[PDB]
RNA sequence: CUCGCACACGCUUACAUCAGUAACUAAUAAUAUACUGAUAAUUAACAACCAAUAAACCAAAACAACACUAAAACGUUUAUUAAUUACAUUGUUAACCCAACACAGGAGUGCACCAAGGAAAGAUUAAAAGAAGUAAAAGGAACUCGGCAAACACAAACCCCGCCUGUUUACCAAAAACAUCACCUCUAGCAUUACUAGUAUUAGAGGCAAUGCCUGCCCAGUGACACCAGUUUAACGGCCGCGGUAUUCUGACCGUGCAAAGGUAGCAUAAUCACUUGUUCUCCAAAUAAGGACUUGUAUGAAUGGCCACACGAGGGUUUUACUGUCUCUUACUUCCAAUCAGUGAAAUUAACCUUCCCGUGAAGAGGCGGGAAUAAAAAAAUAAGACGAGAAGACCCUAUGGAGCUUUAAUUAACUAUUCCAAAAGUUAAACAACUAACUUAACAUGGACUAGCAAUUUCGGUUGGGGUGACC
RNA sequence: ACCAAAGCUAGCUCAACAUACUAAACAAAUACAAAAAUACACCAAAAUAAAAUAAAACAUUCACCUAACAUUAAAGUAUAGGAGAUAGAAAUUUUUAUCCUGACGCUAUAGAGAUAGUACCGUAAGGGAAAGAUGAAAGAAUAAAAUAAAAGUAAAAAAAAGCAAAGAUUACCCCUUCUACCUUUUGCAUAAUGGUUUAACCAGAAAAAAUCUAACAAAGAGAACUUUAGCUAGAUACCCCGAAACCAGACGAGCUACCCAUGAGCAGUUUAAAAGAACCAACUCAUCUAUGUGGCAAAAUAGUGAGAAGACUUGUAGGUAGAGGUGAAAA
């Protein structure tokens, strides 16, 4: 009906989907971390 | 958009998330579910008797400093093992096989406080 | 891995194609290592073994590039070691068989320092060399004692 | 036409020209007639002859072919036995 | 991701064990089979499909068991029976008239005279009369029953030739087997399961069936009434 | 006037005390839960963290006596070992979260309906128009596409389509679409990840839509089986004419052509090309509406289902009652807007404007040109005829050797998935036959080359045209 | 007179050299849901780049396109190509050290995105800013010193009449004469396009043949070539913004579609009944109308409706991923 409230926060979901461990469990995730490191991001991951 | 930057702390998550602030565990979980402390894991402070001793938190201003010599393994060798080794070589009683009388220790695993794997906190 | 034209007319579609070798399960007998390995080989491997007149021959007689297998290079490292050592455990009961076998392969015999480095990956090599160089750093008590004995023996010989 | 090649950065020649024309040194280009091998039984003797000729290209075509062709093809050639050596220079041209 | 099947339990139990339905999804998580999911919650009763199973390897002989109860089972169409002998109980697929407080014989023994066949009895095919009705039919001897377990189904022993039995499956196809294979004698339980009337779409959902798709597909060549000569006879007898 | 207290999830100090607020946050102040600074604070009993291995147990939750069908979450005890020793660690504020905002929206549970929470009006005035309400003489649908909305009414009937409860285009469609019980076709004889811990009364792929009466004729084409014959229509799909005849219109009969069969039963001016407002009866004072009949519909019609019917429907039509400001034909009064005062303060828009009317003219509809008329300058309130008014590089239309989606009988054809075959690979047989080397075999993998299909991959829609299209042309 | 204006620094760019090439910082903690000292395991892996585009279409083809071998030539030659677009060698040749490293490069809308990969925006991959100016001293702020120049305003509202001006005039108007400008078009005052205005940024690039000027000339060029006045050198030249797309690889199921686990709700009334029955709340939907239409709201408010023990609603955790998924088909 009305939209824009699509984000319904959960910390468990947050960290399971986007967290450090999740990023290191696959080669592609590691490439994400590597790219962010390259660009010099302050936060590599959630 | 949640919060990326702020650090991840036990205050932040659900009930199920408990992360200590870095104090060290004193025990384990027992049979009843109740927690058991192990008297050996709890650090025992060793405190000397200070009453009859004279030294103070500050030093007199006219008292001199000194030329600064960082202690080296060499100087420590010379203040300890060198007089004894010289005494027993001059007497010909020197034994290259066992240096143990001079204070050398072949292996650390026997003694209480070992230096290399570093058994003690402080 | 490559491409082909269908019909071999250059004017037809061009299409990715991959040609895969036909593989077989065959058990082979090594004389020098005295063993039967069950190995996947090609018909080409069997023909090269036939052509070089022995399994062990084929393994010793072929360069690293032509075998292409890490397992081939390890077979070779093994029997090369067995030849340079003249290992008695080959045939413990019969020195007759042992000398007989070690005989025909005498052309490939190489020294020992060479024979254990033959089939090695750069990784395995680096590891091996790291293990040979493995030493617990010598206590400064030792070194200081030797300097002191040098000094005391030169103080004794000067008078 | 490629004006600047990739590897060399030079200017390429269009070979399709080199196969069907011939450049004399004067700047005249020479060509065969079109359809001269085609359907001969259907044609007059006279027409057949008109086809068998070697003919010259008009100015426009000449400039075009020059542009489509590098400098090498314009050099002065001396071939042994060459039929066309007779024709390379121009004579008595009052312009 | 990867899911692990619920189907791991090593030791046999008469007690109902809990199971996880997966609507049509393979272990990868994609849909493999359409139209499956979310029925009633079900526990699973382990069925012993090897009817001849000597309790101890010490005494090999033909043994006898008592039928304690005959219960509804959610997992299959047939009704099942709790059967106890010696120190052990097991679930077996109940024959049509099997009732509580009953006696059932399990035997591997053949003999020249065949046998007078009761219902729950399990015998090697060779031991039965040639017109008998059978269910829970083994393929190779010692394998365990596969064929003819559905509710109210029965096959029939056709003939015995050359130390081998030829039987007729419920699909009216013929099947050839060693005569050393066990089968149970009779029609499987709950014969009226055919005539049950699902009353409303809801009931179908209770059974864990999701509705058909809505897409309209024009019927193809495959459809029509095909009349095919009945297939040749399957033989699990391995010739030398 | 009444969405209150707590917990979970989430938020992260926004909470508390003292002080300050010229300006910054509050869409404005007063002052302060939200701005600023300093200083403090939530204390475990609640909550998180908090054993394994064997073994006996077929017996639902429903106040559970006992049962129903869809067959159901939740543990004891016995044995074997489980460091044994105060105080461990961590969550504890809030007026809070997701919606760019101090957003009339979105948010799980337990208890409450007040004992707890809150304030519709900054101050006036009492114009229009607009919003929301209450009342209305006589009439009672005359309104209108339609009784939409409203009502002191809250009832009855009849059709069409779908059987029914259910589902769907989040943000223009809730339906006659989909699903669905039922009925039917096809495909499978079987084992450790789906189907399925199943086994033809089963499981998949579909069609159609409960029930009732039924489901006629066709295998020539196209499929699919059968690798060819042949079989299949509850597979794709089909189911005709011309001439002559009963005194007369008709045509039982006759002739003949063609087809694989020649549209059967039913129903019918229909949600059914047109003719069409077919014709007639009923209903109304009056009907292209509604209902009933007649009915060649030469373009209905039987599981791409045909016909009746119960019940059901925010489906689409029609009648009656009743009710009414829908209407005749409007009216009064309240609140919000409104206008004036005070505070704060946006948006599209905008070549420049010193921004009249008429007729003529003109890129063919003039504030601006020509010919005339008119004409102190400025606010505030109102109306919408024009500024081809604002919005959005028209969604219609055409064009572009511009795209993409979909379908195939378009042109080129891989991979993959199944089929079939030859070779590869492993083998096996005779010592073959006649007189004086070949042949056959194949468990799972599995290679190279072919075959037939499935599922697909790549690419394209020639131009001219008194717009395109059709036709015609080149 | 306000708003404003002006600096010259921060740093950058391009090369040279160079050793050799993952900086700095590590006490503890860091791959449980990174920064959480402490318990019996598992651990790991590879498959040709493709397409946009050029061929004025597109089907074979289409340089470069994350693979060391440079340079002068051979040579754009041999060759290869729907023999089209285009692609394109080699044999064979040439190459003398080290120091003289800097700048006819930028100066705050420039130069790096950079004061910073920070704020902020995204669930994530990812995107990604703006901003500085006193002096020797501000331990010289009753503070002292040099622009007062953009649009916008104020000082100072307007007075018949008209693309706003021009001819003029003693005189501002009054008089007379002129249908804004770009673009686009056969043709525009057009009621066709674009622009409130100001500042700063913002768009023509190549040397085959030719011409011009000069050297030397039957030869000319500092090697490789060209030459029947040629050769060598110089100078003269060819824009900017914009699709819908296509391909590869990542990231996404906290919304929603459908599943899996695991919890939770359903009061009253009617009925032998918890029967996809009935009435009607909570709850879930979204029928009809009016508001609202830059709104309270990127789908709401008010009334009115439909379901309401089920094919029901709903919390938490998990799954399926774009050639895909999911689908009671509405693409
Ligand atoms: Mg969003
Ligand atoms: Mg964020
Ligand atoms: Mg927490
Ligand atoms: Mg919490
Ligand atoms: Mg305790
Ligand atoms: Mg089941
Ligand atoms: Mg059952
Ligand atoms: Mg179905
Ligand atoms: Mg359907
Ligand atoms: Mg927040
Ligand atoms: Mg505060
Ligand atoms: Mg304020
Ligand atoms: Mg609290
Ligand atoms: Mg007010
Ligand atoms: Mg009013
Ligand atoms: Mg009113
Ligand atoms: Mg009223
Ligand atoms: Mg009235
Ligand atoms: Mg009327
Ligand atoms: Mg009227
Ligand atoms: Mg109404
Ligand atoms: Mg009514
Ligand atoms: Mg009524
Ligand atoms: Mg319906
Ligand atoms: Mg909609
Ligand atoms: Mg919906
Ligand atoms: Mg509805
Ligand atoms: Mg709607
Ligand atoms: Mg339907
Ligand atoms: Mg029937
Ligand atoms: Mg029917
Ligand atoms: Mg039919
Ligand atoms: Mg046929
Ligand atoms: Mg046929
Ligand atoms: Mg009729
Ligand atoms: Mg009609
Ligand atoms: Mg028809
Ligand atoms: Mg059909
Ligand atoms: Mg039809
Ligand atoms: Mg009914
Ligand atoms: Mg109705
Ligand atoms: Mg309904
Ligand atoms: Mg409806
Ligand atoms: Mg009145
Ligand atoms: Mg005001
Ligand atoms: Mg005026
Ligand atoms: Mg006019
Ligand atoms: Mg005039
Ligand atoms: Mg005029
Ligand atoms: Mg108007
Ligand atoms: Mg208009
Ligand atoms: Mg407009
Ligand atoms: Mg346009
Ligand atoms: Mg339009
Ligand atoms: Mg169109
Ligand atoms: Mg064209
Ligand atoms: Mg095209
Ligand atoms: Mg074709
Ligand atoms: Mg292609
Ligand atoms: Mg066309
Ligand atoms: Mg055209
Ligand atoms: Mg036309
Ligand atoms: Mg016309
Ligand atoms: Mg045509
Ligand atoms: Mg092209
Ligand atoms: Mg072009
Ligand atoms: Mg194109
Ligand atoms: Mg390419
Ligand atoms: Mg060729
Ligand atoms: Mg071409
Ligand atoms: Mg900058
Ligand atoms: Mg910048
Ligand atoms: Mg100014
Ligand atoms: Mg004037
Ligand atoms: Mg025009
Ligand atoms: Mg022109
Ligand atoms: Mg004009
Ligand atoms: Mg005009
Ligand atoms: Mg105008
Ligand atoms: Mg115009
Ligand atoms: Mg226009
Ligand atoms: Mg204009
Ligand atoms: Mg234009
Ligand atoms: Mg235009
Ligand atoms: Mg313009
Ligand atoms: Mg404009
Ligand atoms: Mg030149
Ligand atoms: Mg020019
Ligand atoms: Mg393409
Ligand atoms: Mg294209
Ligand atoms: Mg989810
Ligand atoms: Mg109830
Ligand atoms: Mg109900
Ligand atoms: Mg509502
Ligand atoms: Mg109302
Ligand atoms: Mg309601
Ligand atoms: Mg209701
Ligand atoms: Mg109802
Ligand atoms: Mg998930
Ligand atoms: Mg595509
Ligand atoms: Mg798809
Ligand atoms: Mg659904
Ligand atoms: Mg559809
Ligand atoms: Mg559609």
């Amino acid at each position: 009906k009305a939209r824009g409230n699509e984000y319904q926060p959960s910390n468990i979901k947050r960290k399971h989907k986007h967290g450090w461990v999740r990023r290191l469990r696959t080669p592609t995730g590691v490439q994400v971390i590597l790219r962010r490191m390259h660009k010099g991001r302050k936060s590599l991951s959630h | 958009g949640a919060d990326r930057m702020s650090k991840w702390t036990s205050k932040r998550g659900p009930r199920t998330f408990c992360k200590g602030r870095g104090a060290k565990g004193t025990g384990f979980h027992g049979r009843d579910g109740k927690f058991v402390q192990i008297k050996e894991m709890i650090p025992e402070l060793v405190v000397p008797e200070l009453a009859g001793f004279k030294l103070k938190p500050y030093v007199n201003y006219r008292a001199p400093e000194g030329t600064d010599t960082p202690l080296t393994a060499k100087q420590l060798f010379l203040e300890t093992a060198a007089p004894a080794i010289e005494k027993d070589f001059k007497a010909g009683t020197f034994d290259p096989e066992h240096l143990e009388k001079y204070g050398f220790e072949p292996t650390q695993e026997g003694k209480l406080f070992q230096l290399y794997p570093k058994n003690f906190p402080r | 891995l490559g491409h082909r034209y269908v019909n071999n007319d250059k004017l037809s579609k061009r299409v990715r194609k991959v040609w895969k070798p036909q593989l077989f399960q065959r058990e082979l007998y090594s004389e020098i290592l005295d063993k039967r390995f069950t190995v996947t080989v090609t018909m080409r491997t069997l023909d090269l073994i036939d052509q070089a007149c022995g399994f062990d021959f084929y393994i010793l007689k072929t360069p690293k590039e032509d075998l292409c297998s890490k397992f081939g290079m390890d077979l070779k490292r093994g029997m090369l070691l067995r030849l340079a050592r003249q290992d008695p455990q080959l045939h413990p009961d019969d020195p007759a068989r042992r000398a007989a076998i070690y005989d025909r392969y005498k052309a490939f015999v190489i020294p020992e320092a060479e024979a254990e480095w033959v089939g090695l990956t750069l990784d395995e090599a680096v590891e091996k060399q790291r293990l040979l160089e493995e030493k617990d750093p010598i206590p400064l008590f030792k070194i200081f004692v030797e300097e002191l004995l040098g000094q005391l023996q030169q103080q004794a010989l000067s008078e | 036409v490629t004006y600047f090649s990739s590897r060399k950065g030079k200017r390429k020649t269009v070979k399709a020209v080199i196969y069907r024309f011939l450049r004399l040194h004067s700047g005249l280009w020479l060509r065969r007639k079109a359809g001269y091998k085609k359907k001969l039984w259907k044609k007059t003797a006279a027409r057949k002859r008109r086809l068998r000729e070697f003919v010259f290209c008009n100015k426009t075509q000449s400039k075009l072919l020059d542009k489509m062709t590098t400098s090498f093809w314009k050099r002065r050639n001396w071939y042994a036995d060459d039929p066309y050596q007779k024709y390379q220079d121009r004579t008595n041209l009052k312009v | 991701a990867t899911s692990v099947s619920w189907k791991s339990r090593t030791k046999y139990t008469v007690m109902p064990v809990k199971m996880r339905k997966s609507g049509g999804r393979n272990h990868t998580g994609q849909i493999q089979v359409h139209g499956i999911g979310g029925g009633h919650k079900q526990r699973y009763r382990m069925i012993d499909f090897l009817r001849f199973r000597p309790e101890h390897e010490s005494k090999p002989g033909p043994f006898e068991e008592k039928v304690i109860a005959v219960r509804y089972d959610p997992c299959r169409s047939a009704d099942i029976a709790l059967v106890a002998g010696g120190n052990r109980k097991r679930w077996i697929i109940a024959t049509e008239n099997m009732k509580a407080g009953d006696t059932v014989l399990n035997s591997d023994h053949i003999g020249r005279m065949a046998v007078a066949a009761r219902e729950g009895d399990a015998h090697p095919l060779g031991a039965l009369p040639v017109g008998t009705l059978i269910n829970n039919v083994e393929s190779e001897p010692g394998r365990g029953a596969q064929y003819i377990r559905a509710a109210g189904t029965c096959g029939v022993l056709l003939r015995k030739v050359n130390g081998t039995a030829i039987i007729q499956l419920p699909s009216k196809r013929q099947m050839q087997v060693l005569e050393t294979c066990i089968a149970t004698v009779g029609r499987v339980s709950n014969v009226d399961h055919n005539k049950r009337v699902i009353g409303k779409a809801g009931r179908n959902r209770w059974l864990g069936k999701r509705p058909n798709s809505g897409l309209w597909q024009r019927k193809g060549g495959w459809a029509g009434r095909k009349i095919r000569p009945l297939p040749p006879m399957k033989s699990y007898v391995k010739l030398p």
